[PDB]
C-alpha cells in the first residue's frame, strides 16, 4: 500500500489550491476513510477533513468554507481542493487513509506566495586544503521550497548532510549539502550531487571535482 | 492538547512525554501517538491509549489517566531523535493533535571539524561570492561562527542553518555563508571564520587567501 501527494508547489493568494492521493496497491472504494492533515513549517499538525466509505465527508469547522474532499474511484486517487487561499495555508499538506493503523503519504509542501518559480543555479563546494575532506553543492536562488539532493544517485548516503535551506533577503531560497570522504579517495572516485527542484522541473547532476591549489 | 516543546535524555535512559487535554477531548476519547523522524509523516507508535500497531518495539508505550495522558520510551537510542505528537478526537469527535515534543539525546561532547569553501569560479563569473563555513559532527548543538575579512568583522551578511541530530552518532553539522559582491570579494585577501564550541579548547580558524585555489 502507498499513498502519494501530487499538486503544484506554489498557489498565487486568492487562488484554489488543489492536490491529489494517489493510492497504489490497494483499491481506493475499499477504504474506510480517506482524509488530509496539513503541517505548516515548524509547526504541529492540523486536520483539514475526511471522507467516509459513504461519501460522507467532515470538515474542520474553521476550514469548512473552503474545503472539498472527493474520490475518484476510477482514477483510484482522492482529492482536496481548498479556495480562495493566503499564506496562512502555506504548509506540508499530507493525506491518509485507513485500510487499526492508518497509511501517510509522504507530504508535499504548498507554498501561497505572489513570488513566482524560479530554478537554482548549483555551484560546487570543491574539496581543498585528518585524512578526511568535505565537498559539497550550493544550490543557490530557487523559489519555492523544496528542492532534494543525492549523491552519486542514491549510492553515497554515510556521512551526508543535506542543511535547512535559508531564506535569503533577496527573497529565494538557498542550500547546501555536503559530504566528508577519505582524502585519499579525491583522485579516484567521482562525486556528484543530483539536485532535483520539482516546482521548476530542474533536475542538475553535477560533478564536484577538486580545485587546483 | 499541551506538551512541552522538548524532552532529552542520555541513550539507554527513558523518557516520558505528557499531553495535556481537558475533559472533552482526552477525558472522553482515545489517545494516539506519533513519531515524526525529520522530513518524514507522522508514524503511528500508539492508538487507543496504549496499543502498539505490528512493528513497533515495547520500547514506547502509553496511557491515559483523566485528561492527560503519556507516551514512555526506554532504551533511548541514537534515531529516537523526532518530534513525538500526541492526537485524540475532539468533542465533535474530529482529530486533534498537540504540539508536538521534540526528543533530544544526551550524547558526549564532540568539537566540530571545520572546512572552508571559497566562491567557485563559476559562481563568481555571474556576479556573485558565497563563501561557506561548514562545522560538522559537534556536540551539543551551541556553537558560534565569526565571519572575518581582511580582519573585518563581517555583521549582518551572513545566514546559517543546522541539521537534526544525527541518526547514526546524534551530532549536529551547521553550514554559515557569508555573501560578498564579486566586486567586493575582489577587493580583498583573507576569508576566516572562527568557531568557538564547548568541545574546543580554544576557538578554531580556517581561512583563505582569494585567488590561492
Amino acid at each position: 500500500v502507498q499513498l502519494q501527494e501530487s499538486g503544484p508547489g506554489l498557489v498565487k493568494p486568492s487562488e484554489t489550491l488543489s492536490l491529489t492521493c494517489a493510492v497504489s496497491g490497494y483499491s481506493i472504494s475499499s477504504g474506510y476513510y480517506w482524509g488530509w492533515i496539513r503541517q505548516p513549517p515548524g509547526k504541529g499538525l492540523e486536520w483539514i477533513g475526511s471522507i467516509y466509505h459513504s461519501g460522507s465527508t467532515y470538515y474542520n469547522p474553521s476550514l469548512k468554507s473552503r474545503v472539498t474532499i472527493s474520490v475518484d474511484t476510477s482514477k483510484n486517487q482522492f482529492s482536496l481542493k481548498l479556495s480562495s487561499v493566503t499564506a496562512a495555508d502555506t504548509a506540508v499538506y499530507y493525506c491518509a487513509g485507513l485500510t487499526n493503523d492508518a497509511n501517510w503519504g509522504q507530504g508535499t509542501l504548498v507554498t501561497v506566495s505572489s513570488a513566482s518559480t524560479k530554478g537554482p543555479s548549483v555551484f560546487p563546494l570543491a574539496p581543498s586544503s585528518g585524512g578526511t575532506a568535505a565537498l559539497g553543492c550550493l544550490v543557490k536562488d530557487y523559489f519555492p521550497e523544496p528542492v532534494t539532493v543525492s549523491w552519486n544517485s542514491g549510492a553515497l548516503t554515510s556521512g551526508v548532510h543535506t542543511f535547512p535551506a535559508v531564506l535569503q533577503s533577496s527573497g529565494l531560497y538557498s542550500l547546501s549539502s555536503v559530504v566528508t570522504v577519505p582524502s585519499s579517495s579525491l583522485g579516484t572516485q567521482t562525486y556528484i550531487c543530483n539536485v532535483n527542484h520539482k516546482p521548476s522541473n530542474t533536475k542538475v547532476d553535477k560533478k564536484v571535482e577538486p580545485k587546483s591549489c | 492538547l499541551t506538551q512541552p516543546p522538548s524532552v532529552s535524555a542520555a541513550p539507554g535512559q527513558k523518557v516520558t512525554i505528557s499531553c495535556s487535554g481537558s475533559s472533552s477531548n482526552i477525558g472522553n476519547n482515545y489517545v494516539s501517538w506519533y513519531q515524526q523522524l525529520p522530513g518524514t509523516a507522522p508514524k503511528l507508535l500508539i492508538y487507543d491509549n496504549n496499543k502498539r500497531p505490528s512493528g513497533i518495539p515495547d520500547r514506547f508505550s502509553g496511557s491515559k489517566s483523566g485528561t492527560s495522558a503519556t507516551l514512555g520510551i526506554t532504551g533511548l537510542q541514537t534515531g529516537d531523535e523526532a518530534d513525538y505528537y500526541c492526537g485524540t478526537w475532539d468533542s465533535s469527535l474530529n482529530p486533534v493533535f498537540g504540539g508536538g515534543t521534540k526528543l533530544e539525546i544526551k550524547r558526549t561532547v564532540a568539537a566540530p571539524s571545520v572546512f572552508i569553501f571559497p566562491p567557485s569560479d563559476e559562481q563568481l563569473k555571474s556576479g556573485t561570492a558565497s563563501v561557506v563555513c561548514l562545522l560538522n559532527n559537534f556536540y551539543p548543538r551551541e556553537a558560534k561562527v565569526q565571519w572575518k575579512v581582511d580582519n573585518a568583522l563581517q555583521s549582518g551578511n551572513s545566514q546559517e542553518s543546522v541539521t537534526e541530530q544525527d541518526s547514526k552518532d546524534s551530532t549536529y553539522s551547521l553550514s554559515s555563508t557569508l555573501t560578498l559582491s564579486k566586486a567586493d570579494y575582489e577587493k580583498h585577501k583573507v576569508y576566516a571564520c572562527e568557531v568557538t564550541h564547548q568541545g574546543l579548547s580554544s576557538p578554531v580558524t580556517k581561512s583563505f587567501n582569494r585567488g590561492e585555489c
